[PDB]
């Protein structure tokens, strides 16, 4: 049962990526006009 | 509507209260689903003649409701005739279950199993097996490959 | 009927059964309703004899109304029901507040300087 | 825009109020004090 | 022009709304309807009426009268633009789209008064343009519409003074308070009542008398009323001309407390006949009543229920139903008894009361905002 | 190949944990940073201080003054300053060698 | 033929001016970024299939004369739809069939001619594994046929357009739904043939093995894919399960699948209302008003919305059982006020202390309340009448004979009038004593509850929310910020040339 064994779990292991990514992308921005007015 | 003839003590009515509890195991599916669970009393009474079919539709009815591991336990269990039909959506359900409490199981296996080991059941460790050998026969060898890393064996 | 305070139209059904017997069952609507009145004789009462509230259940005078007289208060008297109408106690309490505010009142600071 | 998948199918405010008091209760109340004078 | 236009608008409420009151109200207004050559107000009102069934020969009588002076405009524009003074087409214009804001619509007028508003580089022309939009404002109700220009007027009248361009505007957010229920503003708006002058729409200054006098014995009390209106010489000598509403007023300042619904019954039935009272005549009297009950329960304690028949108005049992329904309404601080026959009163803080509007209004704004926020970012 | 399809994919969610846990640290570590800079830059404003007076603004964050010496400038600012203690005819303080606003 | 000839012949090219340009763009796109690349959890062809849906509704509606429709069958049904090279003659596809109907005529689909419409997928090497497109080469003709819905021998012609669909559906649960939202964007598909299978269903059908049915398609879900099939595949679930007496309330109860976590903003805005009339229907009250109010905000902005119609009346039935009542006609339309009428007059009683005023109601209007289906909640209203009726009496009336109460309540008897009250205690409305023996009930005067705990508790319920608003106007804010693109420092150049000029300066 490789197909109904293996295969479920790069149908899930990509749900913990498409938010935990998002997650970081608005966290490092969020820093990123933190780190633009230490400089200035 | 069967869920109340549970009490009758002749063992006869039993076997025809589950000979329902299959074919339209998806209606009355919400009623006896977390009301009644009387499955393991009789699992426990020392008749027994039947607790083979009993832990099947508990298998059923605590998987969709997030107890696996109350399905699985009943899965390991129920014996044969959990475990004679496979022609379904329904043994997708079951082998990313056990398979996967079994690998989980076997890494922490893979640091100690001498002393204090888990009571590895028969049919835990012969569907593990038995299903690589469906592996090896189907064709595949990707996969074949990938199992016998995944078994940590 | 049982959901407003009405009884006696209770009773009035009591006297309306067309159907069937049901007695079964009216039984223990009696019995469901000795004790909510054995339960409402505690409010706010005065001295009441005993004939006025002896006759509020069905009961002409046997000894029934000294097991509900002996299971709750209203002590048997000279032809009297004793109101222990109190409800002193529990009031001015300070305390119940001041540990459960203390602890809404940091969840206040929680949710306005700390990052979330 | 504006759509709405269908699976089935001041000026105002004060007097409504208003409305609700004297609903049914003394509309052209008028009349009635040139006969409670000789009542009351 | 528009300065005898709020009379129409009144016989307008005078045809419709008296159901049976509908005969002489529809011969007087087809008086002024069929002459000064007015064409589109009353199409609907012709379906209002009756048939009328040959009005196309009064019609054409009039909309080639309306052409006349259409086209003199048109003959105008080409000689006024070949030796120009300050734009004399729209300077002609300028005072010819007030009629055509009579004769026609608002459109003929909001693209002529928009035209002509840059046009001239004073005020004193522009603040006038914009009372004649705050004028049809009214007649079409154009209550979105009155709040842009009363600002767009309001920010002209600062440079100068401009006091008849201040105390008449004054009187237009009075009549628009009184429109709305704004009690409390319309008083405050018609306050002066001396610079107030005979104008065309209360062409009575008299009936403008009468108009302050019923929105300020509601929204002051008395320490106010004591000083202001019973004192005023202003305010004294012309409702001397009237015995009603002298009579009317002074029942209350005078403690007369029984006769004062004679004279409550004569208002407020002069209220429902009246236009622009009529939409909240229901609301005047039972904030009159309350009135006129408070005012007499805070002086006691111990009063009780059958001496307010033979003193204050008639009927025991009407008294017993009309104060058991303001206490369950939750104003008029007393208690009432029923067996013992009295009426007990109480004081409560300005805490218990004050605290109940600030949680409607922080409710409501909540309500707003939380509304809003859904609305935008999808 | 198909085993490497989910082992490698788990290899990266071992890797995306720290980095959340990173920008964590430096949400609070930057301000703690920050501070430090926020009152640094008074230094500036020490003693040796000339008196000019505020004139206008070209934009934000950047004005021109005329000193008590008779001869006028084009300066900066000091961040700190509420722009809005400014200007009926604003008394300033100058810089005496930088010259610009303090 | 002059009455035909100027009036029919444009029906035909100015739909197909606009079908070369709404569904052939889906067409395009969909087939080659569907089953394509991708059409992420940002996708544009759900949303333009949402404008197909929404389109074709009111777009058609007559029995198409001039094979104006007609002719778009065997236009759009013969389509191969593989891969460009051998769609590039299918684009002269779409225009060589206009000529079709244009120079000859073509086979007037009229209540009969939907057979040889749809065994097609045979025909020119055509596929079943591209489901993007045969799926939406699914619903593109299985809309149309139940748009107009046109009830007079055609059901077979749904059905066997289902059939093939649902040929299409079981391979989307067995084969191949992994990455390529074959699951994601049918379901959809699924729930918006739902609909018409439910709706023909709802008038000449069965209901119920579709149920069986739909517990294996909400089987196969959550376990493969979790988005957007928890979710359609429940308050399908719920639509007659509400309607019948079956068991389906405290499963929704035992039910994971109660947050799918994200509904696009109109299934997940009707599932509130859904599970909202569940627990008002099973006597739970305070819990239902936050989910019918939540269930009236996130809704859009469309005029006919009769189901907006239910819900406003219906989330003010069980707040006249607890007791608050705003303002119903505060968005009074054209559309809601004869809705509301009868309804309107309903609560105009329960503010009143009346008694058979609500039986003048019930006998006025109980005709249609019954159409409404709302008459069970509305029969249980007598016991809020009276228990406003004796807070409104009580804090009325101080010191009243309880043989008077009940000539005003008409309740025709005083031997009960002690009874109500005395429940009203054992509730707790009024709290004060009752003179049996004499017949007065007094009341004490409760004033100062400003010294008292509970206006915090108005305050603590409101702190907090407002506190959350503001975490979520910083939570939905944060998002704009990007291409913040560099932060220079000052230069390069100029910086240089600032080197050489304090070089200048030091050697001077």
């Amino acid at each position: 049962g490789l197909r109904q064994y293996y295969l479920s779990k790069i149908e899930e292991l990509q749900l913990i990526v498409n938010d935990k990514s998002q997650n970081l992308r608005r966290l490092q921005a969020q820093r990123n006009e933190l780190n633009a007015k230490v400089r200035l | 509507g069967i869920i109340s003839l549970l009490d009758e003590d002749e063992p006869q009515l039993k076997e025809f209260a589950l000979h329902k509890l299959n074919a339209v195991v998806n209606d009355f599916w919400a009623e006896i689903s977390e009301s009644v669970d009387k499955i393991e009393v009789l699992y426990e009474d020392e008749g027994f003649r039947s607790r083979q079919f009993a832990a099947l539709v508990a298998s059923k009815v605590f998987y969709h409701l997030g107890a696996f591991e109350e399905s699985l336990n009943y899965a390991l269990g129920a014996g044969d005739l959990f475990n004679v039909n496979d022609n379904s959506e329904y043994v997708e359900t079951i082998i990313a279950k056990c398979i996967d409490h079994y690998t989980k199981q076997c890494v922490e296996n893979a640091d100690l199993p001498e002393g204090e080991k888990k009571p590895i059941d028969q049919r835990l460790e012969g569907i593990v097996n038995k299903m690589f050998q469906r592996c090896l026969d189907d064709h595949k060898y990707k996969q074949a490959i990938g199992i016998a890393l995944e078994t940590r064996r | 009927y049982l959901m407003e305070g009405s009884y006696n139209k209770v009773f009035l059904a009591k006297g309306n059964i067309p159907a069937e017997s049901y007695t079964f069952f009216i039984d223990i609507l009696l019995d469901t309703i000795r004790d909510e009145i054995a339960g409402c004789i505690e409010k706010a009462y005065e001295k009441i004899l005993f004939t006025e509230a002896t006759r509020i259940l069905f009961f002409n005078t046997p000894k029934k109304m000294t097991d509900y007289a002996k299971k709750r208060g209203w002590v048997l008297g000279p032809n009297n029901y004793y109101s222990f109408a109190s409800q002193q106690q529990k009031p001015e309490d300070t305390t119940i507040p001041s540990t459960e505010l203390a602890k809404q009142v940091i969840e206040y600071a929680r949710q306005l300087e700390m990052i979330v | 825009m504006s759509e709405k998948k269908q699976p089935v199918d001041e000026d105002n405010w004060d007097d409504d109020n208003v409305e609700d008091d004297f609903s049914n209760q003394l509309r052209a109340e008028l009349e009635k004090h040139g006969y409670k004078m000789e009542t009351s | 022009p528009k300065n005898p236009d709020l009379r129409i608008a009144q016989l307008r409420f005078l045809l419709s709304l008296p159901e049976h009151r509908g005969d002489a109200a529809v011969r007087d207004e087809l008086m002024a309807a069929v002459r000064d050559n007015n064409m589109a107000p009353y199409y609907e009102a012709l379906c209002k009426s009756l048939d009328w069934q040959i009005d196309v020969d009064l019609l054409n009588k009039m909309k080639k009268a309306n052409e006349d002076e259409l086209k003199r405009l048109d003959e105008e524009l080409e000689d006024a633009e070949k030796n120009l003074g300050e734009s004399e087409i729209r300077d002609a214009m300028m005072a010819k789209a007030e009629y055509l804001c009579r004769i026609g619509d608002k459109e003929g007028a909001l693209t002529a008064f928009r035209k002509t508003y840059d046009k001239t580089v004073a005020l004193g022309h522009r603040l006038d343009i914009v009372f004649y939009l705050l004028r049809i404002g009214l007649f079409y109700m154009d209550n979105d519409l009155i709040t842009r220009n009363t600002e767009k007027a309001k920010s002209l009248i600062e440079e100068g003074g401009d006091w008849d361009r201040r105390n008449r505007l004054k009187v237009y957010q009075g009549l628009y308070c009184v429109a709305i229920r704004d009690f409390k503003q319309a008083a405050e708006l018609f306050l002066d009542t001396v610079s107030t002058f005979t104008s065309y729409e209360l062409m009575d200054y008299k009936t403008f008398v009468t108009y302050t006098v019923y929105v300020s014995m509601i929204a002051l009390e008395r320490p106010d009323l004591r000083e202001k209106v019973i004192k005023g010489a202003e305010i004294l000598e012309v409702l001397h001309s009237l015995p009603a509403v002298r009579q009317y007023l002074f029942s209350l300042y005078e403690c007369r407390y029984s006769v004062f619904f004679q004279s409550l019954a004569v208002v407020e039935q002069e209220m429902k006949k009246d236009w622009l009272f009529a939409p909240h005549y229901r609301y005047y009297v039972r904030e009159m009543r309350i009135h006129a009950y408070s005012q007499l329960l805070e002086s006691y304690r111990s009063l009780t229920l059958g001496y307010m028949a033979e003193a204050f108005g008639v009927g025991v049992e009407f008294i017993d139903q009309e104060l058991s329904r303001f206490i369950a309404a939750g104003r008029l601080h007393c208690k009432i008894d029923k067996v013992n026959e009295i009426v007990e009163t109480n004081r409560p803080d300005s805490k218990n009361w004050q605290y109940q509007e600030t949680i409607k209004k922080g409710d409501l704004l909540l309500n707003r905002v939380q509304k809003l926020s859904r609305v935008i970012n999808m | 190949d198909l085993y490497s399809r989910y082992k490698k994919l788990q290899q990266e969610l071992e890797f995306l944990e720290v980095q959340e846990e990173y920008i964590k640290d430096e949400q609070k570590n930057l301000k703690k940073e920050f501070l430090h800079a926020q009152e640094e830059v008074k230094r500036i404003q020490s003693i040796p201080l000339v008196i000019g007076q505020f004139l206008e603004a070209v934009d934000q964050n950047t004005a021109i003054v005329g000193s008590t010496t008779g001869s006028n400038y084009y300066v900066r600012i000091l961040s700190t300053i509420d722009r809005e203690l400014l200007k009926p005819n604003a008394s300033v303080a100058l810089h005496k060698h930088s010259n610009a606003l303090v | 033929p002059p009455g035909g000839g100027e009036q029919e012949p444009p029906p035909p090219p100015a739909p197909q001016d606009v079908e070369m340009k709404e569904e052939a763009a889906t067409g395009g796109g969909s087939t080659g970024e569907a089953d394509g690349k991708t059409a992420a959890a940002a996708a544009e062809h759900s949303q333009r299939e949402l404008d197909t849906v929404t389109l074709e509704d009111i777009k058609e509606h007559v029995k198409q004369l001039e094979k104006a429709v007609s002719g778009k069958e065997p236009r759009f049904v013969l389509r191969a739809l593989r891969m460009l090279p051998s769609t590039s003659r299918r684009l002269n596809h779409y225009v060589l069939y206009k000529a079709v109907q244009g120079f000859f005529t073509s086979n007037n689909a009229t209540r009969d001619f939907l057979l040889p419409f749809l065994e097609e997928p045979m025909d020119t090497e055509a596929d079943l594994q591209f489901r993007p497109r045969t799926g939406k080469a699914a619903s593109t003709p299985l809309l149309p046929e139940v748009e107009a819905y046109l009830q007079l021998l055609v059901v077979i012609f749904m059905m066997n357009s289902k059939r093939y669909k649902e040929a299409q559906k079981i391979s989307d649960d067995l084969m191949q739904k992994i990455s390529t939202q074959n699951r994601r964007a049918l379901d959809l598909v699924a729930a918006k043939c739902y609909y018409y299978h439910a709706r023909v269903y709802e008038f000449l059908d069965k209901l119920d093995v579709v149920r069986s049915f739909l517990h294996a398609r909400l089987r196969t879900a959550t376990l493969r894919h979790d988005a957007d099939g928890q979710a359609t595949l429940l308050n399908l679930l719920l639509r007659n399960y509400l309607h019948y007496s079956l068991y389906d309330q405290a499963e929704k109860l035992v039910s994971k699948s109660v947050f799918p976590e994200q509904a696009n903003n109109n299934e997940w805005a009707r599932y509130l209302y859904y599970t909202g009339r569940i627990k008002a229907i099973q006597l739970e009250y305070s819990e239902a008003r936050r989910t019918m109010t939540n269930a009236l905000r996130k809704a859009p902005q469309h005029t006919a919305v009769g189901f907006k119609q239910t819900v406003h009346k219906l989330l003010i039935v069980v707040e006249l059982l607890l007791g608050e009542i705003p303002d119903r006609l505060q968005f009074r339309q054209p559309s809601l006020k004869r809705s509301l009428m009868p309804y309107f007059l309903l609560t105009q009683a329960v503010r009143t202390g009346n008694l058979a005023k609500f039986n003048q109601v019930l006998d006025q209007f109980g005709e249609k309340f019954q159409a409404d289906g709302t008459y069970t909640l509305i029969i249980r209203l007598r016991h809020n009448v009276i228990k406003t009726g004796v807070r409104m009496i009580s804090l009325s009336y101080s010191r009243i004979s309880l043989a008077d109460i009940a000539q005003k309540l008409q309740l025709d008897s005083p031997e009960d009038a002690e009874f109500i009250v005395a429940k009203a205690i054992r509730d707790g409305v009024i709290e004060a004593s009752i003179n049996h023996e004499k017949g007065y009930v007094q009341s004490k005067e409760m004033i100062d509850i400003y010294s008292t705990r509970e206006p915090q508790l108005a305050f603590h319920q409101r702190i907090s929310f407002c506190l959350d608003i503001h975490n979520m106007s910083v939570k939905a804010m944060r998002f704009p910020p990007k291409s913040y693109n560099k932060d220079l420092e000052s230069a390069e150049e100029r910086r240089e040339r600032e080197q050489q000029d304090l070089e200048f300066a030091k050697e001077m």
